[PDB]
C-alpha cells in the first residue's frame, strides 16, 4: 500500500508528475538541483528553515553541486540515529519511510507556525483552550461513530474485499479463508435450505400425486379390485400361455421342424 | 468563515480520512468479517445440523418420497396399457389368434406386396418405353 | 512542544505510548476482551441453532406428516385388496409381475427397435435369415 | 201264355219303391260332397303350409351358401383400406410365408452352379481351333493376289472385313440397351406361374359344376309345379256329378203326354 | 191307339230308371253293378256316393304305393334333367332379369304354361302319373298323399341335397378351400398326382427348367458379354499357337494388315453363336407391351369368373322374389273363384219340388203293369 | 445479550479518558466561572482560604505539581513562601513572589522577569493570569522542558536551531493541539470499532425478539416439547436418528414397499423406453392399417399406388355390383 504513495505524492506536483518513472531513483537528483530549480513552490517553505546554507549556497554557486554533495552527509546527520540502517533501504522502495519521515517534519512546521501565531492570541485563548475541546468534539465523537456506521457501507464497497484479509489472515483467517472457500461451495445447499421452509408445498405434492393418481384410478382401481381376485387364478394358466409366443412360430413350423431342428444339432 | 471551515478541515484527516487509509488496512475488517461470518457461522452450524438432518432427510426424501414416487408413477401406466394386451385378451381368446396373427403379418405384409408392384411395372414399362418410341 | 523535535519522539515513542494509553490502549485492550465476548454470544447463538433445527422440524414435520399419513394409509386403502393379498404375498407377487413381464419386455423391444432399425435390424435379422435359406430345398 | 206276367211283381214289391225315390235323395248328395268339402279343405291344410315350406326349403339354399360368398364380394370396397391389413393377414397365412422362405430364395442357389457351364463353354473350342484355318486361309489372300504387296499396307484389310464391321457394332451395342430389360423378367415370371396355378385350381372344378348347373334349380322348380297340377286336377270331377240333377227334370217329357 | 203309348210307357219308365244311371258315368258303372243284381241294392248308389269318402280310407292302405311312387317320380325327372336344362335354366335365369316388366302377369299364365308344355313334353314321365290320378286320385290318393305331402316333400330332400352339391358345395369349395389350403395344402405331399394339383405340378416341372436357366434368362444379353470376354481371351489363345504363327511373322512387309483380316473370325465367330440366347427374349421383347396385359388378364379372368359367380347368386336372389310370387300363385286362387261361384249359385231349391210330382206320376205307372 | 456489560464496557472505554475530565473537564468549569469572576470573589476568598485553602482546599494543586517536582523545585518555594507570609500573601506578595521566584529561576525567569514587571499593578485582577502561568507548564512538563531544551542536535540543528530557534517560547501552544490530534488518532480505530458494535447493538436487540426470546422458549417449554414433538414421530421419523434403525425405518419402508417394488420397480427400467410404444399408441390405432401395405408404397412405390386404386374401382365394381345389388 505504501508503494503507491510515491506515485501519488508527486502526481500532485504539477512539474514532477511525469518523472515518476525515475523519481524514486532521482529524488536525490531532485533534491540536488531541482530542490531549487523546481522545488521553489511547495518545499521552498520548508527550505526557509534551510536558508542559512542555502544563503551560503549563494556564495558557493561554483561548487554548489559539489557542496550539496557535502550536504548529503548532513542529510545523513539528520538520520544519524533514526535512519542509518534504512538509509540503504529508503533510496529505492522504502522511500515511503523517508516520506514517512518527510511527513514527519511536514506536520511539525504547520504545528510550529501555528504555535507562533497562537502565541499572540493567547491573551485569553488558554482560558478557552484546555476546557472547550473536551466537551464539544468528544461528545459528538462518540455519536459520530454512528455517522461512520452509515458511510462504512458506502466507501468500503470496493474496499471490503481489500481490507478483509490483511491482518486476520495471520491469526483468524488462516483457517477461516479455507473454511470460507468450503462454505461458499456448500452455500448452494444452504440456499435451498431457505427454500426448505417452502419445501412442504412440493413435499405434500408427492403424496398428493398418488392420491391424484388414485383419483384417476377411480373405476380402474375398482376394477383392479376385480383384477386381483378374479384374475389371480388366471395367471396360473397364463404361464402355460407364456410358451405360446415361441409355440406360435412353431405352429406353421411344426411340419418343417423335422428338417430344421437337425441344423441346431449340427452346430 | 472560510478560515473557520479550513481550520475545521485539518481535524478529519487525524480521524475521518486516516481510517479510510490506515484502518482501510487495519479497521475495515470489522465490516467485512462480521457480515459474511454472520451468514457463514449460521450455515456452518446448519451443515452439522444438515448432517444431523440428512439421516432423516435421506429417509423422507429418498426412502419415503423418492422410493414411493417411483412406485406411484407407474401403477397408472400398467393399468392403462400393460393390462390391456394380456389380461383382457384372455376373455377374447377367440380373437387372440387373429389379434396375435396381425403383428406377425406387419413383419411380412411387404413380402406379399410384390403382386401389386408387379402389375405397376406394366405402367412403368410403357412410361419407360415412351422415350424409345419417340426416338 | 515535542512536535518540533518529533524526530526525538523515536526515543519518546515509549513516552508517546502513554498518549495511546488513556484513549486507545483502553480501546483495544477492552476490545480484545470484546473478542471473547463476541465469542461468548456466538456460543449462546450456536447452541440455539442446533436446538431450533431439532425442535422446529420435530414439531413442524409432526403435524403435517400425520395429515399426510392418512393419504399414505389411503394409499394403502388403494391397495386394500393386495393388503388382503399380503397374507398370500408369496403367490400374489408373481401374478402382477407376470402381468408386467409379458408386456414390460415388449415395451423396451418396441421402442428400441424402431429407433435402432438402422443398425439393430441386421443383428436381429441374423437369427431369422438362416431359416429363409430353405429356398434351396423346394426345387431340390 | 197263362202265367207270363206273374213272377216279377213279387220281387218288385220293395224293389220298385226306390227306383225314382232316389230323386228325393237329390238332397242327400250335397251333404256328402260338402262333407268331403270339409275333408278336402282339411287335407289342403296339409298342403296349405307346405307351399311356403318348400319355398322356405329352397330359401335354405338362399343365404347360407350363395350369400356367405358374395358378402366377402360385397364388402370388398366397403373396407378396402383395412382390407389391405386384415384380410391379407389371414390370406398371407401360408402363401406369403412360402414366398418369403422358399420363393424369394429359390433361384439364388442355382445361379452360381449353372451359369458358368452354360456361358463359358460355348465358343472356346471354335475359337481355339480357328487359328490354324485362318493361317491357311490368309495364304490364299496373298499367294493368289501376290501383286498387291506394294499396296498391301493397310486398306487391303477391308476387302473382306467391310461386311462384318458395322454388323458387329449393332450386335455388341445391343448389350447396353438390354441392361435393364431382362433383369426384371425372373421375378415376374415365377410370380405369374404360382398366381395362375393357384387360381386355376379354382377354375378346373368350376368348369365341372356347369354340367351340374342344370341340376341345382331345375328339379326344384318342377317340385313346386308338381303340386300346382293337383289344384288344376280339382276342376275335373265337378261337371259330371252336377249333370245328374238338371237331367233329372227331363223325365216329364212323355209325362206331359199323359195328362 | 194311345193305349200302346201307356203300354210302352210301363217299359219306358222301367227304361227311364235305366237312363238316370247314365246321368253320371262315374255313377253309371257303379249303379248298374248293383242295379242288375237288385233294385233295392241299386239304391246303394246313394250309399256308394258315401263310398268316395270311404274310398279315401282305401287310399290309406294305398300309401305303400304312394311312397314307392314319389321315389320313381323323382327318378322320372332326375334322369331327364339333361333335357330339363334348356327348359328350366333359361326359365330360372331370365324370370326376373329379363321378364320383370311382365313377370308378374306372364308367369302364372304364359311362362308356367310353357313349363307345363315342357312338363307335357319332357316330364311326360309324370303327367300320366297324375293323369291316371285325375279321376282315381282324389277319391283314393288325396287322403294319404295330403297326409304324407310333408313326408314326400322331406323324403325327397336327401337326393336333392346330393345334387344340390352344385350350389351347397360351391360355397364350401369356394370358401372351405382357401382356408384349407393355408394349413392343409401347405403340407401337400411331394410330387402331387391328382387333377386338383395338376396345374401346380405343371408349375413344378416348369419350375424344374426355369430355375436351371433362371440367371441366364435374365442375362441373355449378358451372355454375349462373356462371349465378348472370350474375344479378349482369344488373344491368349492366339499366343498359345505362336509356334505355328511364325509363318505370318516372316511376312513383315505383309504382317501389317492381316491381323484385322483375321478380325472377321474375331467378330463373326462369337456373333453368330450369340444369336441363340438373344432370340429367346427378342421374340417377347417386341410384344412385351401387349403380352404383359395378357399375363394380368388371367388374374382378371379369375375376378371375371368371380363376376360370373356373383352374377348367379344375385340372380339367385332374383328368382326367390319371383318364387314369392310362386307362393302368391298358391295364394292366386282368386282366379279360380268364379269357377266355384257358379257351383254355389246353381244350388237352387225350386226344381226339387217340381220333380216330386213327376216321379209321383212316373212311378205310378209301375203298379199298372199287372194288366 | 450483554449490551449492559458492553455499555458497562463502553463506560469503561470512556472511563479512562474522562477520569481526567473529572478534574480537568468537570472541576475547571466551576473554577472557570470562578476565575473570570475571580476578582468579584477573591475579596472574601483571600481572608480564609490563604490559610485554610492552601493547606486543605488548594493543597490539591500540589498533587498535580508533584510530577513536575524537578521544575517545581523552584516553584516549591511558592507554597513554602506563601505559608510563611499568610498575612502578607492575602493581598500583597501575590505579585511580589514572581520577582522573588524570578531571581532563583533565570532559565524560567524569561517568563518570571517579564511577569514581575506587569503583575504589580493589576495584581488583584492580574493574579488570575499568573495562576495560568504556573499551570501553563504542568502537563507541558511531560513534553515542554526536556524536549524543547534538546534543540542543539545535529538532526535538528540547521533546520530548527536556525529558523525555528526563535520558536523556543511560542512552542508551548503547539502541545495543546497534539493531544487533540492524538485523541482523534486514538479514535482512528476507536471510532471504527465504536461505529459498528454500537450499530450491532440494535441487531443484538433483534436477537432478543427473534433469537433470545426463542431460546427462552427453548429452555423450558420447547425442551419439554422436544419430549413431546419426538415421542409420536418415532413411528415415522425419530427411529432413524440412530442409523441402526434408519435401515429399519427403510426396512419398514421395505415392509411398506415389499409389494410396490416387487411390482412397480419391475417396469421402472423399461418405462423410459416404453415412451416409444406411446408413439405406437397413436400409430397402432389409426396408422396400423395404413402403414401395413404403404410401408413399401409411401417409401418408394408412391407412383405405384394410383394404378392399384384404378383397378380397384374402374374394373372391380361390376362384379361387386352384383353382390352390392344383393347387398342393397
Amino acid at each position: 500500500m505504501a508503494a503507491k504513495q510515491m506515485e501519488e505524492i508527486q502526481k500532485k506536483l504539477r512539474l514532477l508528475s511525469y518523472p515518476r518513472a525515475n523519481a524514486p531513483a532521482q529524488s536525490l537528483l531532485f533534491a540536488g538541483m531541482e530542490r531549487y530549480a523546481l522545488l521553489e513552490w511547495l518545499f521552498f517553505k520548508l527550505l526557509g528553515d534551510k536558508s542559512p546554507f542555502s544563503q551560503q549556497n549563494l556564495q558557493g554557486d561554483a561548487g554548489v553541486r559539489d557542496e550539496e554533495t557535502v550536504r548529503i552527509q548532513y542529510l545523513a546527520e539528520i538520520a544519524k540515529f533514526l535512519g542509518i540502517t534504512p538509509t540503504v533501504d529508503i533510496e529505492a522502495i522504502q522511500g515511503h519511510g523517508t516520506y514517512e519521515d518527510r511527513m514527519e517534519m511536514l506536520r511539525n512546521i504547520v504545528d510550529l507556525v501555528e504555535a507562533s501565531l497562537f502565541s499572540d492570541n493567547q491573551e485569553w485563548s488558554i482560558d478557552e483552550q484546555v476546557a472547550k475541546d473536551i466537551q464539544l468534539i468528544d461528545a459528538i465523537a462518540e455519536r459520530q461513530s454512528l455517522i461512520f456506521s452509515e458511510e462504512c457501507k458506502l466507501f468500503p464497497a470496493d474496499v471490503q474485499i481489500q481490507s478483509i484479509y490483511p491482518l486476520p489472515d495471520v491469526s483468524e483467517l488462516e483457517t477461516k479463508l479455507s473454511e470460507q472457500a468450503k462454505i461458499l461451495s456448500n452455500l448452494q445447499q444452504k440456499v435451498d435450505d431457505l427454500a426448505a421452509k417452502h419445501a412442504y408445498n412440493p413435499d405434500e405434492e408427492y403424496t398428493e400425486v398418488e392420491s391424484q393418481l388414485r383419483a384417476r384410478l377411480e373405476s380402474f382401481l375398482e376394477t383392479a379390485r376385480a383384477f386381483n381376485t378374479i384374475y389371480t387364478k388366471e395367471i396360473r394358466p397364463w404361464t402355460h400361455m407364456m410358451e405360446v409366443p415361441q409355440l406360435h412360430g412353431f405352429g406353421p413350423a411344426a411340419n418343417r421342424l423335422l428338417e430344421a431342428y437337425n441344423m441346431l444339432l449340427k452346430f | 468563515s472560510i478560515a473557520s471551515d479550513l481550520g475545521f478541515a485539518v481535524a478529519p484527516p487525524p480521524s475521518q480520512e486516516e481510517l479510510q487509509s490506515f484502518a482501510s488496512s487495519n479497521g475495515e475488517r470489522g465490516d467485512d468479517l462480521i457480515r459474511v461470518l454472520r451468514e457463514l457461522s449460521v450455515v456452518q452450524r446448519k451443515i452439522a445440523d444438515l448432517q444431523v438432518e440428512l439421516q432423516g432427510r435421506k429417509d423422507d426424501k429418498n426412502v419415503a418420497h423418492l422410493t414411493h414416487v417411483g412406485e406411484m408413477q407407474k401403477k397408472i401406466e400398467t393399468l392403462s396399457r400393460i393390462t390391456q394386451i394380456l389380461k383382457d385378451v384372455i376373455q377374447n381368446k377367440d380373437r387372440i389368434i387373429a389379434r396375435l396373427q396381425q403383428p406377425y403379418s406387419l413383419d411380412c405384409i411387404p413380402v406379399e406386396a410384390e403382386y401389386q408392384k408387379q402389375f405397376s411395372e406394366l405402367l412403368m414399362k410403357a412410361a419407360s418405353d415412351y422415350g424409345a418410341l419417340t426416338a | 512542544e515535542d512536535v518540533h523535535q518529533l524526530r526525538l519522539l523515536h526515543n519518546r515513542y515509549l513516552q508517546w505510548r502513554f498518549a495511546i494509553a488513556r484513549a486507545e490502549s483502553v480501546m483495544y485492550i477492552q476490545r480484545l476482551t470484546s473478542e471473547e465476548t463476541l465469542f461468548n454470544v456466538w456460543h449462546a447463538i450456536s447452541e440455539l441453532q442446533d436446538h431450533v433445527t431439532r425442535q422446529r422440524i420435530g414439531l413442524q414435520q409432526l403435524k403435517l406428516e400425520i395429515k399426510l399419513n392418512s393419504l399414505l394409509n389411503d394409499q394403502m386403502v388403494s391397495l386394500e385388496d393386495w393388503a388382503t393379498l399380503e397374507r398370500d404375498h408369496v403367490s400374489s407377487l408373481v401374478g402382477a409381475i407376470s402381468d408386467l413381464e409379458a408386456n414390460t419386455l415388449r415395451l423396451p423391444a418396441t421402442g428400441g427397435t424402431k429407433a435402432d432399425t438402422e443398425s439393430l435390424k441386421a443383428a436381429m435379422s441374423s437369427a431369422l435369415d438362416v431359416m429363409q435359406a430353405m429356398g434351396s430345398s423346394i426345387w431340390s | 201264355l197263362s202265367a207270363r206276367n206273374l213272377q216279377m211283381n213279387g220281387v218288385l214289391g220293395r224293389l220298385a219303391s226306390t227306383s225314382q225315390e232316389l230323386a228325393h235323395y237329390h238332397s242327400g248328395e250335397e251333404d256328402g260332397i260338402y262333407l268331403a268339402y270339409s275333408d278336402f279343405h282339411a287335407y289342403l291344410a296339409g298342403d296349405s303350409a307346405c307351399t311356403k315350406e318348400l319355398n322356405q326349403w329352397f330359401a335354405k339354399q338362399l343365404d347360407t351358401g350363395p350369400y356367405r360368398l358374395v358378402a366377402e364380394e360385397g364388402k370388398s370396397k366397403c373396407s378396402w383400406v383395412s382390407l389391405d391389413d386384415t384380410s391379407n393377414m389371414l390370406r398371407d397365412l401360408e402363401k406369403s410365408q412360402h414366398q418369403r422362405v422358399a420363393e424369394l430364395q429359390r433361384l439364388r442357389s442355382i445361379f452360381g452352379t449353372s451359369e458358368r457351364q452354360w456361358i463359358e463353354a460355348q465358343v472356346e473350342n471354335a475359337k481355339q481351333q480357328a487359328i490354324l484355318l485362318t493361317l491357311k486361309s490368309q495364304v490364299t489372300s496373298v499367294e493368289a493376289h501376290i501383286h498387291f504387296d506394294l499396296h498391301s499396307l493397310r486398306r487391303k484389310h477391308a476387302d473382306l472385313v467391310e461386311e462384318i464391321s458395322t454388323l458387329y457394332q449393332k450386335e455388341e451395342k445391343l448389350l447396353s440397351e438390354t441392361i435393364p430389360e431382362l433383369c426384371w423378367e425372373l421375378a415376374q415370371l415365377q410370380d405369374t406361374y404360382i398366381l395362375q396355378g393357384d387360381y386355376d385350381l379354382k377354375v378346373m372344378r368350376q368348369e365341372l359344376y356347369i354340367s351340374k348347373q342344370k341340376v341345382f334349380i331345375n328339379h326344384l322348380v318342377n317340385q313346386l309345379a308338381r303340386h300346382q297340377f293337383l289344384k288344376l286336377a280339382c276342376q275335373l270331377e265337378k261337371k259330371n256329378m252336377l249333370g245328374a240333377f238338371s237331367l233329372l227334370k227331363v223325365i216329364e217329357s212323355e209325362l206331359q203326354g199323359y195328362l | 191307339a194311345y193305349d200302346q203309348q201307356c203300354d210302352e210307357a210301363t217299359r219306358i219308365f222301367a227304361e227311364y230308371h235305366k237312363r238316370l244311371q247314365v246321368y253320371v258315368n262315374q255313377a253309371n258303372d257303379a249303379q248298374r253293378s248293383v242295379n242288375s243284381s237288385n233294385e233295392v241294392l241299386s239304391s246303394l248308389s246313394a250309399n256308394s256316393e258315401r263310398e268316395a269318402v270311404y274310398s279315401t280310407v282305401k287310399g290309406t292302405k294305398s300309401a305303400d304305393d304312394v311312397i314307392l311312387m314319389e321315389t320313381t317320380r323323382e327318378r322320372n325327372i332326375r334322369i331327364v334333367c339333361d333335357l330339363l336344362a334348356s327348359r328350366m335354366i333359361e326359365r330360372i335365369r331370365n324370370s326376373f332379369p329379363a321378364y320383370e316388366g311382365n313377370g308378374i302377369c306372364s308367369l302364372p299364365e304364359l311362362e308356367t304354361a310353357k313349363l307345363g308344355f315342357e312338363y307335357d313334353g319332357e316330364i311326360t314321365d309324370e303327367m300320366k302319373t297324375v293323369i291316371v290320378n285325375s279321376l282315381r286320385g282324389p277319391p283314393l290318393l288325396l287322403q294319404a298323399i295330403a297326409a304324407y305331402t310333408l313326408r314326400i316333400k322331406t323324403l325327397i330332400s336327401r337326393e336333392m341335397e346330393k345334387i344340390d352339391v352344385r350350389a351347397d358345395a360351391e360355397m364350401l369349395r369356394y370358401k372351405f378351400e382357401n382356408n384349407r389350403v393355408t394349413d392343409n395344402s401347405s403340407s401337400d405331399v411331394s410330387s402331387p398326382s391328382n387333377n386338383q394339383l395338376l396345374e401346380r405340378q405343371k408349375a413344378h416341372v416348369q419350375q424344374f427348367l426355369a430355375t436351371e436357366d433362371a440367371l441366364n434368362k435374365a442375362a441373355e444379353a449378358r451372355d454375349l458379354c462373356h462371349k465378348f470376354i472370350n474375344r479378349l481371351h482369344g488373344s491368349a489363345d492366339t499366343a498359345t499357337h505362336s509356334f505355328v504363327g511364325g509363318t505370318t511373322q516372316s511376312g513383315s512387309n505383309l504382317r501389317q494388315f492381316e491381323l484385322d483380316v483375321w478380325g472377321k473370325e474375331r467378330e463373326a465367330a462369337g456373333l453368330r453363336a450369340s444369336l441363340n440366347t438373344l432370340l429367346s427374349e427378342i421374340q417377347r421383347l417386341n410384344k412385351l407391351c401387349a403380352e404383359r396385359k395378357e399375363a394380368e388378364d388371367s388374374l382378371k379372368k379369375k375376378w371375371k369368373k368371380i363376376e360370373e359367380f356373383d352374377a348367379r347368386r344375385s340372380e339367385l336372389e332374383t328368382i326367390y322374389t319371383t318364387l314369392l310370387k310362386a307362393n302368391m300363385d298358391a295364394v292366386a286362387f282368386w282366379n279360380q273363384q268364379p269357377l266355384a261361384a257358379r257351383e254355389y249359385a246353381s244350388a237352387t231349391v225350386i226344381p226339387a219340388s217340381e220333380v216330386v210330382v213327376d216321379i209321383s206320376n212316373s212311378a205310378k205307372d209301375f203298379i199298372e203293369k199287372e194288366v | 445479550m450483554t449490551m449492559d456489560r458492553e455499555k458497562e464496557r463502553e463506560l469503561e472505554l470512556e472511563s479512562a479518558m474522562y477520569t481526567n475530565c473529572l478534574l480537568l473537564g468537570l472541576d475547571p468549569n466551576v473554577i472557570g466561572l470562578g476565575a473570570s469572576n475571580g476578582t468579584p470573589r477573591v475579596g472574601l476568598f483571600r481572608h480564609s482560604n490563604p490559610k485554610l485553602g492552601e493547606q486543605l482546599l488548594y493543597f490539591i494543586l500540589s498533587s498535580l505539581r508533584g510530577p513536575a517536582q524537578s521544575s517545581k523545585d523552584f516553584d516549591k518555594v511558592w507554597p513554602i513562601f506563601d505559608s510563611a507570609q499568610s498575612r502578607d500573601f492575602r493581598k500583597v506578595v501575590q505579585a511580589i513572589i514572581s520577582e522573588l521566584e524570578s531571581q532563583g529561576a533565570l532559565p524560567r525567569s524569561n517568563s518570571r522577569v517579564s511577569s514581575l514587571a506587569t503583575c504589580c499593578g493589576p495584581r488583584f485582577v492580574e493574579l488570575l493570569w499568573q495562576l495560568s502561568l504556573h499551570a501553563l507548564r504542568e502537563v507541558h512538563r511531560r513534553t515542554f522542558p526536556a524536549d524543547v531544551a534538546s534543540n542543539p542536535l545535529p538532526s535538528s540543528l540547521t533546520d530548527v536551531s536556525f529558523s525555528h530557534a526563535a520558536t523556543l517560547l511560542p512552542v508551548t501552544k503547539a502541545r495543546i493541539v497534539l493531544e487533540r490530534r492524538r485523541f482523534l488518532k486514538n479514535a482512528e480505530t476507536a471510532v471504527q470499532r465504536q461505529a459498528m458494535w454500537s450499530n450491532l447493538a440494535h441487531e443484538m436487540t433483534a436477537e432478543f425478539r427473534g433469537l433470545c426470546a426463542e431460546e427462552a422458549y427453548l429452555q423450558q417449554e420447547l425442551e419439554k416439547l422436544n419430549d413431546l414433538r419426538n415421542k409420536v414421530k418415532q413411528e415415522g421419523e425419530v427411529w432413524d436418528d440412530l442409523v441402526s434403525s434408519s435401515s429399519q425405518n427403510s426396512h419398514l419402508v421395505s415392509k411398506a414397499t415389499r409389494l410396490w417394488d416387487s411390482i412397480m420397480a419391475r417396469k421402472g427400467q423399461h418405462e423410459v423406453l416404453a415412451s416409444g410404444p406411446i408413439e405406437d399408441l397413436i400409430a397402432h390405432r389409426e396408422h396400423r392399417y395404413r402403414i401395413s401395405g404403404s410401408a413399401l408404397l409411401a417409401a418408394m412405390d408412391q407412383s405405384s399406388q394410383v394404378p392399384r386404386a384404378e383397378l380397384l374401382s374402374a374394373h372391380s365394381d361390376d362384379s361387386a355390383s352384383l353382390a352390392d345389388d344383393k347387398e342393397l
